[PDB]
């Protein structure tokens, strides 16, 4: 999976999230049209409770039916302000995707970051089933771990997630400011 | 960290440097947000085949200059022939990599549809220029980067189960790509080309429809020109929502990331993070127990709205926040195996 | 102040701090030569006790004498693992590069940050006078420095720390490879 | 990380500058050459801070394992005096050793950079320094963050008539980002030294300037000071850690000093336990660093004039001492900490 943003001069935004789901996909191509096919199936739930490539699970919302959409955690997203551009923002990272988009967005709003330290900030995940908080390596200092792990938390470092590629627009005196960044992740 | 700056044109930012330069140079010519998305969509297709592509699918959520959100569904659809336990053996086991490796774990492609649906409707170019550069790029090739080399030698194993891949990604005598080696892709120019030329019918129909039908009957694979033809982008409304005085505009089902985003920014709300700052322990377990019931609820309300009833509306409901937030306790968890989707409300 | 290293396939490297103190030094040029004057006699103590630019403090040791130098806390400085160059690094920073210049060998040496990681990690200074423990913005979570204050610290939050210009030297199968790293902050 | 496994690599404050350094390694030239072309660089497009009007310090390992290092730190005028900047009263004069050409040392950049090409380069200073010529003949872009540090420093350059007419546009206008920024002047002082060396800055038209612009606005550097200016080459100091070298700069400067000194005192400690960032770890950094500094307020300064017990400071046996004086989940109020802990004493001195 991969994300794009992109917001122009006249005031348009458009947050893209696309992919052939897992690296490569399927890994098979199409002999002749030089493609990698998708292999978006594993998305759908092709057993209740049965984990897939990214520990998410499903029961009959979920299941395969003739030309359903599979399930996606794919987050493309765009906040505004006053009605007009101030975040486009998303992510690639399977189950991750919901959680990665979400701390950049709250690191700009709660902590007042600016897209640069929004997207280069350390990120936790939790998705209910693993029953883990995933964080990244030095992440999260030995106080932190220490009071969340008396909580009850179960931390696991695991590795770095998402690739976030954001833009912040901020209205100028004359026109706007456009403030990009890339994820120094990947 | 100096964020990169731009008070003209605007920003067009993606993964790779070809496409993201490729994207900025439409808006430096004149093309809008659409323009310069579609370009990058093409050119992810040829420089980032690992994520970039023509033969999946994806979501665009678009705010247009005036005032309008609006939602783009070019996710994959499951074939014609597709059946609920088509991946199961005869004893409704799930059978090893049947949908992860090969033709069946392949749903119908809305890549090119997506970008040919935006582009009519909300671009100002004509799609044959906006794909030039991927083209070119597919015909003269790129460098193979540091990461590409990895990535491209971690699917190795998977490539060589099947010829087609092997041809494409792999030198002679199947051999690794390594960092640095020019990669040509001929037949993916052909492809592109013909969607250049005939627009979406040019990956839909005709020849390349032809290839894909008849590849996939010959590998077992269930996709035909019957589910290409039929194949339909649909255009949505954004799931919406607001945090603390700004307008959060994401995703709707297909996808469950814009209403799980929502609906755990909406019990965030209910606490005053910025209190203690990024990383405090206190902000993070308000966040992870948010997380843990999004999660839950997710594995049981969400799936495609068009087959299923999908409680949008009361999952994103800031009351229904406001209930999980107060279940949050001060140092203490919710363990996952006492959470309950829905948490009985929901009716 | 401002440092920048050199390291050449030969082996030889070069750590370089120079500078004209203050930012743009005295703010005086020599009117015909086109430079500014360096203000580096405030370096010196120039009344015991009195603190200087960068809250330092000195009698006798450091009291001004004609064709004397003034104390300076400049560290270029080059690690070395068997005689062979490991890290060149140095850093402005008034009385804080010596901190700054630490903690980035710190983090390489103590918790295995690659060069990169290292220069970017936040940064703490302990000077003694004034009595506080000095951070950056996002530096430290609230844990940590409850923890802290709890001890006896008066934490305070300043400007961003330093602009560390580093090299990495990691021997290879045949020779030698070089990573460097420029500072955020810069 | 930027990377390079040919020629090495050179790394500035600067990218201008940087470059400059990256293609003298690319052509052949060795450390010592790179690092002189960008101190000359850095004179013209980091003027906050690259400078010939100022001074520092050269830590260098040459390949064949020898540690030098090089003094080119600033002196004090020859008429300088304890209490120059304070009044009758014995009172600082505000801002007297801070703006203006009192509050200058005698510059040893030029001295310095020449100094370490001839003992150690492999390149003549002539062809190393146009690149610099070039950038201030020709011009730069003023970078985003150079247009905010000139505007800040905007009230203390109106002080002077001479930095009015080189860091300001006409007018008086502050450089915007973008703005190519020419330094003729500047270009003709560099242009002395590709044609003399050091004595292009030292003596003859330059040292002229240089004296009379302190005549006329309350200076004391005189040609004598800059034609008595001497660079010093002094053994650097030296520690390690955890197996490591650490290879730094001796005074003048007290950095190398307590940076080995502070090391000294975490290597008691197994910091790798807890990671980054505990607070456990930053409490014996900061502890150690608290000593370190009040060591300093004592028995630092310029070796050459006073007695600095350099080798008993960065002593692991000192480091020790300090270590074990540490109490754990508790700080030592800097109210109480003594210089040198009773283990600096020589005697009744």
């Amino acid at each position: 999976t991969t994300h794009y943003s992109v917001a122009d001069r006249w005031g348009n935004a458009v947050s893209v999230t696309y992919t052939i789901n897992a690296s490569y996909g399927s890994a098979a191509s199409i002999d002749g049209a030089g493609f990698l096919l998708n292999n978006e199936m594993d998305d759908f739930s092709i057993k209740p409770g049965n984990p897939n490539l990214y520990g998410l699970v499903g029961g009959d919302a979920n299941a395969i039916e003739a030309n359903k959409r599979p399930l996606s955690s794919m987050s493309p997203t765009i906040v505004l302000k006053n009605n007009k551009v101030f975040l486009v923002v998303g992510s690639p990272g399977g189950s991750r995707i919901i959680t990665t988009v979400l701390q950049v967005i709250s690191n700009v709003i709660d902590y007042n970051m600016n897209i640069s330290e929004a997207v280069s900030a350390p990120r936790f995940h939790m998705q209910w089933l693993p029953d883990e908080l995933r964080i990244e390596k030095f992440g999260m200092p030995a106080d932190v771990k220490d009071n969340l792990t008396k909580m009850g938390y179960q931390i696991v470092t695991k590795p770095v997630m998402g690739d976030v590629n954001a833009i912040q627009v901020l209205p100028k005196t004359k026109g706007s400011v456009f403030y990009g960044s890339t994820d120094p992740r990947k | 960290y100096p964020p990169i700056k731009n008070t003209k044109v605007g920003l067009a930012l993606s993964s790779h440097p070809l496409a993201s330069e490729i994207g900025q140079k439409v808006l430096e010519e004149g093309g809008n947000a659409i323009d310069a998305a579609v370009a990058i969509g093409f050119a992810l297709a040829v420089v980032h085949p690992a994520a970039g592509n023509i033969g999946g699918g994806g979501f665009a959520v678009i705010h247009l200059a005036n005032g309008e959100n609006v939602a783009l569904d070019f996710r994959e659809k499951a074939p014609l022939k597709a059946t609920k336990n088509m991946f199961l053996d005869k004893q409704g086991n799930v059978v090893p990599k049947l949908s992860e490796d090969g033709y069946l774990a392949a749903g119908v492609p809305g890549t090119v549809a997506g970008m040919e649906a935006m582009l009519k409707k909300y671009g100002t170019k004509k799609l044959s220029q906006l794909i030039d550069p991927a083209i070119k790029l597919a015909e003269n090739g790129y460098a193979i980067s540091q990461r590409q080399a990895e990535t491209l030698k971690e699917a190795r194993e998977r490539f060589l189960k099947y010829s087609s891949s092997k041809k494409y990604f792999f030198k002679k005598g199947h051999l690794d790509y390594q960092e640095g080696d020019l990669f040509v892709q001929k037949d993916l120019a052909k492809t592109l080309n013909q969607i250049k030329t005939l627009g979406a019918k040019g990956f839909y129909q005709g020849q390349v429809a032809e290839l894909i039908e008849k590849d996939m009957k010959k590998n077992g694979g269930i996709i035909t020109k019957e589910d290409l033809a039929s194949y339909n982008v649909k255009w949505r409304k954004p799931v919406v929502g607001s945090y603390r005085g700004y307008k959060i505009i994401s995703m709707s089902p297909p996808s469950s990331g814009g209403t799980h985003l929502i609906q755990i920014l909406n019990v965030m709300e209910n606490a005053d993070l910025s209190a203690l700052g990024y990383g405090a322990s206190k902000n993070i377990h308000i966040a992870a127990e948010a997380m843990r019931q999004a999660y839950a609820d997710r594995s049981v309300y969400m799936g495609d709205a068009d087959f299923v009833s999908v409680p949008v509306d009361k999952l994103i409901n800031k009351a229904y926040a406001k209930k999980i937030f107060d279940t949050i306790q001060p140092d203490t968890v919710t363990p996952s195996s006492q959470i309950k989707p829905g948490m009985g409300q929901l009716h």
